[PDB]
RNA sequence: CCUGAGAAACUUGGAUUUCUAACCUGAAAAAUCACUUUCGGGGACCGUGCUUGGCGGGUAGUUUGACUGGGGCGGUCGCCUCCCAAAAUGUAACGGAGGCGCCCAAAGGUCACCUCAAGACGGUUGGAAAUCGUCUGUAGAGCGCAAAGGUAGAAGGUGGCUUGACUGCGAGACUGACACGUCGAGCAGGGAGGAAACUCGGGCUUAGUGAACCGGUGGUACCGUGUGGAAGGGCCAUCG
RNA sequence: GCGACUGUUUACCAAAAUCACAGCACUCUGCCAACACGAACAGUGGACGUAUAGGGUGUGACGCCUGCCCGGUGCCGGAAGGUCAAGUGGAGCGGUGCAAGCUGCGAAAUGAAGCCCCGGUGAACGGCGGCCGUAACUAUAACGGUCCUAAGGUAGCGAAAUUCCUUGUCGGGUAAGUUCCGACCUGCACGAAAGGCGUAACGAUCUGGGCGCUGUCUCAACGAGGGACUCGGUGAAAUUGAAUUGGCUGUAAAGAUGCGGCCUACCCGUAGCAGGACGAAAAGACCCCGUGGAGCUUUACUAUAGUCUGGCAUUGGGAU
RNA sequence: GUAGGGGAGCGUUCAGUCCGCGGAGAAGCCAUACCGGAAGGAGUGGUGGAGCCGACUGAAGUGCGGAUGCCGGCAUGAGU
RNA sequence: AACCGAACCUGGAGAUAGCUAGUUCUCCCCGAAAUGUAUUGAGGUACAGCCUCGGAUGUUGACCAUGUCCUGUAGAGCACUCACAAGGCUAAAACCUUAUGAAACUCCGAAGGGGCACGCGUUUAGUCCGGGAGUGAGGCUGCGAGAGCUAACUUCCGUAGCCGAGAGGGAAACAACCCAGACCAUCAGCUAAGGUCCCUAAAUGAUCGCUCAGUGGUUAA
RNA sequence: UGUUAUGGCGUGCCUAUUGAAGCAUGAGCCGGCGACUUAGACCUGACGUGCGAGCUUAAGUUGAAAAACGGAGGCGGAGCGAAAGCGAGUCCGAAUAGGGCGGCAUUAGUACGUCGGGCUAGACUCGAAACCAGGUGAGCUAAGCAUGACCAGGUUGAAA
RNA sequence: GAAACGAUGACUGAAUCCGCGCGGACCACCGCGCAAGGCUAAAUACUCCCAGUGACCGAUAGCGCAUAGUACCGUGAGGG
RNA sequence: UCAGGGAACUGAAACAUCUCAGUACCUGAAGGAGAAGAAAGAGAAUUCGAUUCCGUUAGUAGCGGCGAGCGAACCCGGAU
């Protein structure tokens, strides 16, 4: 039947152009007043994964959304 | 951090401005016993200088 | 009869391994950016072109080639020089 | 119309006390029953119906880690340093030592200035060692703690002013299977010390840490369901 | 030695020291009795019984007896106070429409049992214990005994069904006794109804010694009967890679008839032996592994029958 | 050359279609020294008694020595 | 109601089974893995590493010389650090002559090793993108070390080769050892390790010797 | 070709493994049955095909010794953000500097089919110990209840 | 969970037209609606049975059965 | 087919919410079918207009130890 799609990922995982996979950096809860300045202002941002662990991520989703 | 922890306690910085802002560090409590001024950035505008809020 | 030991272990520790070394070497190019050396202290001295973070790691301030020196054994340092 | 109050009256309740026609219960020519009556007593309590918390191995479902010269016992489980590691990084062992889960409002930024451990002689308390003096004196010291590397042209010791222990970023690389992690010129807003060139987005460095999730809190006005509002939610911050 | 006794028990490896018992003891229970089966206000056992009765629990005839600790747990009782749920009460907060207003949230005080707390309770749970130093090499046969939790053993027993050291020391029996009996006491680690110590009698119990008798034995013999063997009749089995299946030394996954080398050995069978074929039989029941299982246990977690408890409905009048 | 990925094919049935055989004898079975690189496939002889080969294409319950495999038959042990 | 710590029958039901077995036609080409990192994970799964197919690319691979920087082992040394042999000398500590040991000593310090460049001279691979995997138990000798007892068919790393997945000759026999990588055919030739009295192919060879012990054909103070 | 003597040579097969003739697993023999599949208009790929900045139907309808109709929806068309929204741009920010994106120095989709994989369902076949529901059993055994039955002969010698 | 609405077990049991109910807390606005009374063919599901077909089986296949729930086992359910 | 009752194994690589699944089973009633049905409705267009059925929206909106996994409806096309 038809492959469900994670909604574990609907709102942490996003597709692209070219195919690629992104996703957030970690750390932002309780990894705060640490900080350091550029770790607490990096954490915040977005990110491409690496490739291995990329496929995976695609099939949580088929319509990419 | 480790809770029952009574020195070094972690408290923030609000600003002077009530811009909505504050920072946050760590005073030994064996030093001040008042409060803290220092005086940071403040995006909402220009250099404001902080009291070490409850 | 047999055994019962007691004996246990107080060590068995050491620490996951911090890779330093130099490492680009010498008469290799570089990049701006570019790290050339990782050191625990001053084991290479900022030359003339390098910078020296806070773990004393050197990185290149422009690009070129890279050129080592020991002073006589015991003061060191690497510097950078365009192609030109 | 009343501040305080007295009779009456509606009383709406709280308690005991009592009464019985609910309801419970027994006996009498009709056994379980149902009449009818003496009714005998009980009596708004019991019992039962819904909710409230407690108790509850009587019953019911489960959990009970791993390494490991078999398993158990004891010991170990993350991070740092040093050998082992065969002159590159890396590398096991229940191999050989030791350390961390903080500390610092100055021990940080800048500016300026000072030089160390000891031994010899000689010196009031002292007199092995205290304080002062001179000759020696590249490290035989010091760095908040672990050691290794590092350091005297300072990172060591002392003062002036100070909040770069700063938002918005990130050229380029180190590193890791991933996730992480590490360094960083330079640009902006805006500062700090210097007279300056400058230097600073924490400390000589490498330990001083916990991903998600759910929630607290300070902003923010992106979402808010016929519509405009508010709950709630998102984003930055952050706390457990 | 153990139990008192007659009895009972693991159908198919345990008959006893199990269990029951008469006896005693603690508690519970006043009748629609507790307690128990139960869709359940049914109906039933308890019981057509009535505290000299009924339940539950423990010890286990009888005889002399049954001590010390109430701190923890349990249980019985106590009440000043700490308290605690829903409900009662809502000051105050805010959402909204111009609004009468609808509404989201929600604090004081009050408020059930129960726990905290105070005391009592052992024929309730239980408790009745740590230690001191010795000449030498980092040590062995041995020491006499002062004693922290609530107390730290009264009688009786004690090398025992209990004893680590262990064949303890002594005595008896024996020619000789790790066993047994008596005493001893340093009880690793007896002890009073989880009874203590005794005891006639009882026992297909257990333990040692004796007399008698004996092929149990020295040491086996002869005999008998039923098999085994032979012939005619009927004729299974488990096993089985396939075999044309020796021995010694060696090698090989380390226990070789199969490889090496060397020895020995003509083909077949019959009655017999049990060394080997790691012989057959059951994918080991021990051991480790499985984020396998089931039984059981509790102050591991979560519920929950049941049961206590406040409010609500059945549910009413009145007197103060 | 083991796990593994790739390449080309052999055989079995059912099916569409064509070549076509068969009581002067089909399939199946039995023997053999032929052919193909192999899965395989031909010649002839004996069996049998009424159906079948070949090419191309399609679809599969499509190829067994193992599973202490399942059903059945017959061996060993034994003239014990 | 012939095996009760939870009857038997039917059913959910083909529960699940990180476990054990088993998994059939043929030829050809390539051809592994038992390492890392996590894991209520350790005989299991994820990602890499390694195989294979195919599309891109163009010699980027590979070995080898050169050039060039990085290093702190082997040895060595005593200059700090702990150790320690004799002697001086003083009031012993220092310090002098003489003297030595070291994984956690280093005035010194190779052989090698690695990065970059060049290709000055050879050879073939590399790298990316996309499909399919399997493997994640390793084993032995040689050289390096640790734990051991300078024990083990011992164990835990490193490193080369081999077996694993390797037939063929040799080592009597013998996964690992020495030679060597089997596309078919041949009643054809040369060699390797290893051999040449007979078993058993091939010199009972040649010359200079040794041992007389059956050493050879198993050990030491 | 069948058989044979003599020679050389030679460690059954499978599975499981660091390593099998193994004294490690399996199996007496031969037959026959015996295991990688099916579904979905799901996912993603390789081959192929038909149309091609376009590609395509499903349910159904009608006819049916055949197939045609059926645009409802699907895939492509534009990205970026948390979202509103903006759009060859967008986002963070106050702009810079960047991630994603378009151009790019260039390139096509879609529907069918065959196949290599994927997911959800038994998913290669066989194998549990167990778990739950509904029922069947006291003609065995454990006992209860009502009712009948049964114990040669002998010894001992209580109360009264 | 911001928990709307329906739905009922126990307590409470409002308005009837200038009224009632909903629009996912809640409020106004603005929309969709007539609770407390009933029946209803049609398309849809199944297939003991009847018929037609088949890239379904032909005697270990196919239902368990070329027939039989019989022989046989079971006290029984049930297996077969 | 409707209703009163309502499991577990399993999966989440352990389990308890959860998933298995209102599935297996038990029961009640009834028919040739049944159920449902004539709006206090969907809803967002001031649109549709009893139900049941299929296609589709759509693995989309959402649910969830936000884990495993669970998963609509309005509109649009048909059946009637
Ligand atoms: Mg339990
Ligand atoms: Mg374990
Ligand atoms: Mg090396
Ligand atoms: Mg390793
Ligand atoms: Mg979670
Ligand atoms: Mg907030
Ligand atoms: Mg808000
Ligand atoms: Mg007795
Ligand atoms: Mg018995
Ligand atoms: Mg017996
Ligand atoms: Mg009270
Ligand atoms: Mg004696
Ligand atoms: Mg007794
Ligand atoms: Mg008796
Ligand atoms: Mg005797
Ligand atoms: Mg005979
Ligand atoms: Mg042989
Ligand atoms: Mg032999
Ligand atoms: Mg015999
Ligand atoms: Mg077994
Ligand atoms: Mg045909
Ligand atoms: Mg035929
Ligand atoms: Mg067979
Ligand atoms: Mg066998
Ligand atoms: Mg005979
Ligand atoms: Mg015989
Ligand atoms: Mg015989
Ligand atoms: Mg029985
Ligand atoms: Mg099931
Ligand atoms: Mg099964
Ligand atoms: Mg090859
Ligand atoms: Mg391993
Ligand atoms: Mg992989
Ligand atoms: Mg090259
Ligand atoms: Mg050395
Ligand atoms: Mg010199
Ligand atoms: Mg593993
Ligand atoms: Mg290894
Ligand atoms: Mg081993
Ligand atoms: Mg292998
Ligand atoms: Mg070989
Ligand atoms: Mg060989
Ligand atoms: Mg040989
Ligand atoms: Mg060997
Ligand atoms: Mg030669
Ligand atoms: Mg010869
Ligand atoms: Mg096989
Ligand atoms: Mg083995
Ligand atoms: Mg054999
Ligand atoms: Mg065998
Ligand atoms: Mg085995
Ligand atoms: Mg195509
Ligand atoms: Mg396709
Ligand atoms: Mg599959
Ligand atoms: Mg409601
Ligand atoms: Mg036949
Ligand atoms: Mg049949
Ligand atoms: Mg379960
Ligand atoms: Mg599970
Ligand atoms: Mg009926």
């Amino acid at each position: 039947p038809k492959m469900k799609t994670h909604k574990m990922a609907k709102r942490r995982i996003k597709i692209t152009g070219t195919g690629k996979v992104m996703a957030f950096k970690s750390g932002k809860r309780h990894q705060n007043t640490g900080k350091s300045g550029d770790e607490i202002r990096g954490k915040g941002k977005g990110f491409v994964l690496a490739k291995a662990e990329w496929a995976r991520m695609k099939l949580m989703l088929p319509r990419g959304k | 951090a480790a809770a029952g922890a009574a020195p070094r306690i972690i408290v923030k910085m609000e600003s002077s401005a009530g811009t909505g802002f504050y920072y946050t560090t760590t005073k030994n409590r064996r030093n001040t016993q008042a409060k803290l001024e220092l005086k940071k950035y403040d995006p909402v505008a220009a250099h404001v200088v902080f009291a070490a809020a409850a | 009869a047999h055994k019962k030991g007691v004996g246990s272990s107080k060590n068995g520790r050491d620490s996951n391994p911090k890779y330093l070394g130099v490492k680009k070497f010498g008469g290799e190019v570089v990049k701006a950016g570019n790290i050339l050396v990782r050191q625990r202290g001053t084991k290479f001295k900022a030359g003339q072109g390098v910078g020296m973070g806070r773990d004393h790691t050197l990185f290149a301030l422009s690009d070129g080639k890279v050129v080592f020196i020991n002073k006589g054994k015991g003061a060191r340092f690497i510097s950078i020089e365009a192609a030109q």
